[PDB]
């Protein structure tokens, strides 16, 4: 893909015009790249939506509400 | 699940609609209470026995 890529940059300088077998391979090595370099983020809860009543707030470590930002992990760094 | 580096729950809501019958039924039984009685038979002393 880096090579491809590469190339179609720099035929200019040769006046090259490229050939679209070259095009069609340098598209399907980016096409692969991208599938490698995908992340796919989730929706995260709103922060005032209800937590159900089934959830066992007041004896699980659950509130009644959504954090709605990343949920405090140690105690002894509380800011954040 | 695991959504994005964390451990989000489910939500998880409860709306109780079977307690309305139970409940008429245990009013219905408070309102008419019933006890032990106990009957004569054909005998002299038995209303007084049974009393």
């Amino acid at each position: 893909a880096v090579g491809y890529q590469l190339l179609l940059r720099m035929l200019s300088d040769y006046s090259l015009e490229p050939t679209p077998q070259v095009l069609s391979n340098a598209q399907r090595s980016y096409d692969a790249l991208m599938t490698d370099t995908l992340v796919v983020p989730s929706m995260r809860r709103r922060g005032d939506f209800p937590v159900g009543q089934g959830n066992k707030y007041d004896v699980f470590t659950s509130d009644r509400y959504y954090p709605g930002d990343l949920p405090l992990i140690d105690g002894d760094i509380p800011n954040a | 699940t695991k959504l994005d580096e964390q451990f989000e729950k489910y939500p998880k809501f409860e709306i109780n609609k079977v307690a309305t019958e139970l409940n008429r039924i245990i009013a219905e039984y408070r309102n008419n209470r019933i006890t032990v009685k106990f009957r004569p038979g054909d005998r002299e002393a038995s209303e007084e026995l049974a009393n």
